[PDB]
């Protein structure tokens, strides 16, 4: 089923340890996924005029 | 002497004599079971966005 943000959440039968490790890895990697406009704001002061 | 009596014990009215057979008791039990399912389905439907 979809949530408000547009993501799709899947409810499945799976082991506890696999779920815990997989979900934690998702949280860590998603920290470095940002919007393109957010990336541009970070590096806007390093772009020359030529 | 004097007499004092609890208010709620005064003249109870006769109860009904219908819907006391084994079939009617099943109907009441069935209604309670399906009424409980209604409450749980409303919760489950809310949590599943469906």
């Amino acid at each position: 089923y979809p949530d408000a943000d547009g993501n799709d959440v899947s409810i499945i039968f799976s082991g506890a340890m696999s779920h815990a490790i997989f979900t934690y890895a998702q949280s860590q990697w998603n920290k470095n996924i940002i919007k393109l406009d957010d990336y541009i704001r970070e590096i806007t002061l390093t772009v020359p005029k030529q | 002497a004097n007499r004092a009596t609890s208010a709620f014990l005064d003249n109870p009215h006769p109860v009904g004599v219908n819907y006391v057979d084994e079939g009617s008791r099943q109907f009441v039990a069935v209604a309670e079971l399906l009424a409980s399912k209604l409450i749980d389905s409303s919760r489950e439907s809310d949590e599943s966005n469906s």
